[PDB]
Order: structure tokens, then C-alpha cells, then sequence
């Protein structure tokens, strides 16, 4: 559980040369297109 | 559009949104102007 609700922590890094930012930007994109009440949220060393 | 109730909007609000607005950052106390849905079990005296 995070923030009080039903969660699965997903791990995962950005590919050789492309920056952290990128690959959190893919996730956020990918993360919209999920069923109807599906939202996300990020913790800690990507909530810093 | 007239699909909930007065008692269906407490519920959704006590279940959904006051917790995560009682850990809001700078929130106090949060008062529901409602109740939370509960199972009501209303007893009939002459059928028990």
C-alpha cells in the first residue's frame, strides 16, 4: 500500500547514454494509457 | 447529473478523499460535513 490505497512497486533505470529524466517521462506517458482507475506515483530517490 | 445521493457523496468523499486531504501538507484537523457508509443492520422488534 502507498498513501493509504492498493500499490505494486515497480523498479527500473534508464538504457545505456539516455538520462533519468527521459525514462520517467516514457513511464509517466505509458502509465496513461492503463485500465480506468489505474494512477501511479513516484517514492523515493525519483520523489527527490 | 443526479446519479448519487447526499449519503452516496459522503461515503466516496469519507472513502476516497479524506484521508489522503488529512495528510495533505500544512492540513490540521479535516471535519466531513456526512458520514462514511457503514452496514446498517436496521432490526424489526416483532419479526425477532
Amino acid at each position: 500500500r502507498y498513501n493509504g490505497l492498493p500499490s505494486m512497486e515497480i523498479l527500473g533505470q534508464a538504457a545505456p547514454g539516455k538520462s533519468t529524466g527521459e525514462a520517467m517521462e516514457l513511464m509517466e506517458q505509458l502509465a496513461s494509457k492503463l485500465p480506468t482507475g489505474v494512477g501511479y506515483d513516484w517514492t523515493g530517490m525519483s520523489y527527490q | 447529473d443526479g446519479t448519487m445521493t447526499q449519503e452516496d457523496i459522503s461515503d466516496y468523499v469519507a472513502a476516497n478523499m479524506k484521508d489522503a486531504i488529512s495528510r495533505t501538507s500544512g492540513v490540521g484537523d479535516v471535519q466531513l460535513f456526512g458520514s462514511q457508509y457503514a452496514m446498517r443492520i436496521w432490526m424489526n422488534p416483532n419479526e425477532l
